RNA sequence: GGUGACCACGGGUGACGGGGAAUCAGGGUUCGAUUCCGGAGAGGGAGCCUGAGAAACGGCUACCACAUCCAAGGAAGGCAGCAGGCGCGCAAAUUACCCACUCCCGACCCGGGGAGGUAGUGACGAAAAAUAACAAUACAGGACUCUUUCGAGGCCCUGUAAUUGGAAUGAGUCCACUUUAAAUCCUUUAACGAGGAUCCAUUGGAGGGCAAGUCUGGUGCCAGCAGCCGCGGUAAUUCCAGCUCCAA
């Protein structure tokens, strides 16, 4: 069992801080390697430049092409893949656009049937993708 | 900091000034003087917030510069003069005199006194020594020092300063059974009679004091200001006679007052 | 005028500045806020004084109209009004003129005097050419 | 790439564009809550239909 | 720096779980009964009741004859009987826990004018208050959520300038009168 | 000699410390650059003059790095002060007015103060609070009631459509006052100001979790949706739409 002595608080505290490294959340938040590996670098959103429009096959039970963009982040110059999340917004996307990119929803983890995609496009050419989809405002030609 | 401060924050001012937060960022940092700034009441807030004679600092400056305020019998044109404990604020143009005394709730109260009572001022001695040529010097809780005092006066005793002369009229020895007043801490503003003084060498001595209601409270020696012999004060006491009432009794006193007025 | 009345509370006299302070509540049932000139003339009638030494300000109208509370100051003599009053209250009645220039321009002028040293003529003429 | 991006937006492009029909302006705020409260706490009538939902397509 | 205050607090607390049929129906019944604008009114009065219950619980766990319990409990009880949600005779800390949300909601000015009979419905009462028609004592109040006190209960009446106390009819009445008189010379 | 498993020494810190903030059974877990207190710094170091008080930087000297003018001999710098730019970025406002308030400085009731106050931008956030109310006809509902289903009205309550149908008000235009250093705003008060009161409430959803459609039309394992289960291969309650509902 566990010690209960009146002056075992040092051992109890040391054991807590030693065993707190054994769960993934605390290790992830306090080692720093995950933050270093994060392409966003601890930011909620990030801007980038569209390099290429690509299609990603969905997972096995489903059968579809998810439309994504290869994006080079303007800060730290890293290349990521961001899902363009609507029915025909890949047509709104073109080459070399300043796109705002957010996480996909579950904290640097792949979502749904899309393999290895952790990000999604929020804005393109400084105009909201939702606005473009709804037709509230047109592309700046 | 690279030197002395000369600004005071409104929220960092002493609580007993009753300075509200919204009117100003700053507070009237009291000029150096007889009393410490944590336990002094500047003339500006005395004339603007306590008596409501003036509306702002400019108005109170005009009152001060027209030379009507005589703190300790001397005309003081300083707007932030530290008044401090048991000082006489005499406005002869209105023919009114104020003895600055803490009330029950540990804050200075507007205490009107008669002109024949405004000519003397009690003082607590702080240190006694002998200067050059074997001359006994005696300092008080103010910055006031006097020469040739009665050898019977020892430390933390009381003396009666006669104004316009700066001399001694009478004195009070500090001992058991003498009416006093607390001038700091939780018991600040409480009137009682000394009952015990316990000594802690190398530390602050602690006295036990009983008021008229029989309530016994302790305090440090340095916070004790004897203001009378036996059970009779040497000065007119403020309203409430320095008797501390807990929240319930003042609540029902308020209720009785409102019920009598209504 | 038909139904407009003045009432005075928290009244007191101070000879420290030789005046009388009070807070005045006006009662206009269905009218707008009563103007300060009308307030001054009615207070002058109330206190038997000429309606030019009076000073009234800080008038807040209560929600829904009706009562409006302000601060009134009535002096014993017209001379003390210049001696102890803020300049803006005097300027409202016209007893004081503040026909002056911009604070920014004053600061520019003061900075130019800092550049020009010593010579009285140039120190006072540095503000002429850059007008 | 597999060259299969050409189908992007297909169904939204193919969907016939039927426009919305003009309707009476809906009440909002306190009156909307009042109408909502009346529709399910005032016109209450017991029925063998096991308390059909507000959007029943019977 | 600045002489601001930035002291504020939220007056309501959102429910832990959304989409419960029982809670939604009960809150909608309260909204319909008392003419509330949205769920935030019922949530704010619920939060006020919760705070009162929390203070009462702290005092109850506090020992009897304790000066703090006596002082704070008497203050809380007298303010409750002052707003009239507690009866004059039931001045015990235990009965504070027995209070509900309906007796708070019945002290609002919107419900009070309808109960006193100046209005035909609760929603008519809310709009009537909002168009500055009702005064309490000498002061005209346009806040529907005005919690009235027992002494002020009797003095609820119409404002003098309204076209329900004194004269000066509304603009639509005056326009209709001038149109009718312009139709016949 | 001194300090160390009662963790020295070293390293890291995306570490200024505290009062405090968020969460809120209890215990705790995170956050405190940020208006109060204390510390440090004025591009990086270093050294000094004066002065009571400075290792001062809206003081000086030198070096390192940037960088301004030049008649090429020289000379002049320090916005982590208020504004305002560039750069960095997901990310943050006016090159505005005033010393009227709070205070401070000065030889000083009189001058000065981007301290500070005022206004501007401001859906960070917090409080209150419109977008409709009522009356009479219809057709329903109620323990409705009169005879004990059939018909009606001596009642109560919704919804649908109407010359209804005439009462009430702000949101806005805008006279004046008021506020104020000058103002702006709020509060007052004249005159207009509502029947698609078109003076138009939105954002997300309707398989389950989780409140709400086995509606209709398109697509047909595509397009897409889907935080998770899953949906989609021809009548898809899950996509794209219309209608209708649901939540705030
Ligand atoms: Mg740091
Ligand atoms: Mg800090
Ligand atoms: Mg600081
Ligand atoms: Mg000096
Ligand atoms: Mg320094
Ligand atoms: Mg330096
Ligand atoms: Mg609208
Ligand atoms: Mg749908």
């Amino acid at each position: 069992g566990k010690c209960r002595g009146l002056r075992t608080a040092r051992k109890l505290r040391s054991h807590r801080r030693d065993q707190k490294w054994h769960d993934k959340q605390y290790k992830k938040a306090h080692l720093g390697t995950a933050l270093k590996a994060n392409p966003f670098g601890g930011a909620s959103h990030a801007k980038g430049i569209v390099l290429e429009k690509v299609g990603v096959e969905a997972k096995q039970p489903n059968s579809a092409i998810r439309k994504c963009v290869r994006v080079q982040l303007i800060k730290n110059g890293k290349k990521i893949t961001a899902f363009v999340p609507n029915d025909g917004c890949l047509n709104f996307i073109e080459e070399n656009d300043e796109v705002l990119v957010a996480g996909f929803g579950r904290k640097g983890h792949a979502v749904g049937d899309i393999p290895g995609v952790r990000f999604k496009v929020v804005k393109v050419a400084n105009v909201s993708l939702l606005a473009l989809y709804k037709g509230k405002k047109e592309r700046p030609r | 900091a690279r030197g002395p401060k000369k600004h005071l924050k409104r929220v960092a001012a002493p609580k007993h000034w009753m300075l509200d937060k919204l009117t100003g960022v700053f507070a009237p940092r009291p000029s150096t003087g007889p009393h410490k700034l944590r336990e002094c009441l500047p003339l500006i807030i005395f004339l603007r917030n306590r008596l409501k004679y003036a509306l702002t600092g400019d108005e109170v400056k005009k009152i001060c510069m027209q030379r009507f305020i005589k703190i300790d019998g001397k005309v003081r044109t300083d707007i932030t003069y530290p008044a401090g404990f048991m000082d006489v604020i005499s406005i002869d143009k209105t023919g009114e005199n104020f003895r600055l005394i803490y009330d029950t709730k540990g804050r200075f109260a507007v205490h009107r006194i008669t002109p024949e009572e405004a000519k003397y001022k009690l003082c607590k001695v702080r240190k006694i020594f002998v200067g050059t040529k074997g001359i006994p010097h005696l300092v008080t809780h103010d910055a006031r020092t006097i020469r040739y005092p009665d050898p019977l006066i020892k430390v933390n005793d009381t003396i009666q300063i006669d104004l316009e002369t700066g001399k001694i009229t009478d004195f009070i020895k500090f001992d058991t059974g003498n009416l006093c007043m607390v001038t700091g801490g939780a018991n600040l503003g409480r009137i009682g009679v000394i009952t015990n003084r316990e000594r802690h060498p190398g530390s602050f001595d602690v006295v036990h004091v009983k008021d008229a209601n029989g309530n016994s409270f302790a305090t440090r020696l340095s916070n004790i200001f004897v203001i009378g012999k036996g059970n009779k004060p040497w000065i007119s006491l403020p309203r409430g006679k320095g008797i501390r009432l807990t929240i319930a009794e003042e609540r029902d006193k308020r209720l009785a007052a409102k019920q009598s007025s209504g | 005028n038909d139904t407009v009345t003045i009432r005075t509370r928290k009244f007191m006299t101070n000879r420290l500045l030789q005046r009388k302070q009070m807070v005045i509540d006006v009662l206009h049932p269905g009218k707008a806020t009563v103007p300060k000139t009308e307030i001054r003339e009615k207070l002058a009638k109330m206190y038997k004084t000429t309606p030019d030494v009076i000073f009234v300000f800080g008038f807040r109208t209560h929600f829904g109209g009706g009562k409006t509370t302000g601060f009134g100051m009535i002096y014993d003599s017209l001379d003390y009004a210049k001696k102890n009053e803020p300049k803006h209250r005097l300027a409202r009645h016209g007893l004081y003129e503040k026909k002056k220039t911009s604070r920014k321009q004053r600061k520019e002028r003061k900075n130019r005097m800092k550049k020009v040293r010593g010579t009285a003529k140039a120190n006072v003429g540095a503000g002429k050419k850059p007008k | 790439v597999h060259g299969s991006l050409a189908r992007a937006g297909k169904v939204r492009g193919q969907t016939p564009k039927v426009a919305k029909q003009e309707k009476k302006k809906k009440k909002t705020g306190r009156a909307k809550r009042r109408m909502q409260y009346n529709r399910r706490f005032v016109n209450v009538v017991p029925t063998f239909g096991k308390k059909k939902g507000p959007n029943a397509n019977s | 720096p600045v002489a601001r205050s930035w002291v504020c607090r939220k007056t309501y607390v959102t429910p832990r779980r959304p989409f419960e049929k029982s809670r939604l129906d009960q809150e909608l019944k309260l909204i319909g009964e008392y003419g509330l604008r949205n769920k935030r009114e019922v949530w704010r009065v619920k939060f006020t009741l919760a705070k009162i219950r929390k203070a009462a619980r702290e005092l109850l766990t506090l020992d009897e004859k304790d000066p703090r319990r006596l002082f704070e409990g008497n203050a809380l009880l007298r303010r409750l009987v002052r707003i009239g949600v507690l009866d004059e005779g039931k001045m015990k800390l235990d009965y504070i826990l027995g209070l509900k949300i309906e007796d708070f909601l019945e002290r609002r000015l919107q419900t009070q004018v309808f109960k006193l009979g100046l209005a035909k419905s609760i929603h008519h009462a809310r709009v009537l208050i909002r168009q500055r028609h009702i005064r309490v004592r000498k002061q005209v109040v346009n806040i529907p959520s005005f919690i009235v006190r027992l002494d002020s209960q009797k003095h609820i009446d119409f404002s003098l300038r309204s076209p329900y106390g004194g004269g000066r009819p509304g603009r639509v009445k005056r326009k209709n009168a001038k149109k009718g008189q312009g139709g016949a010379g």
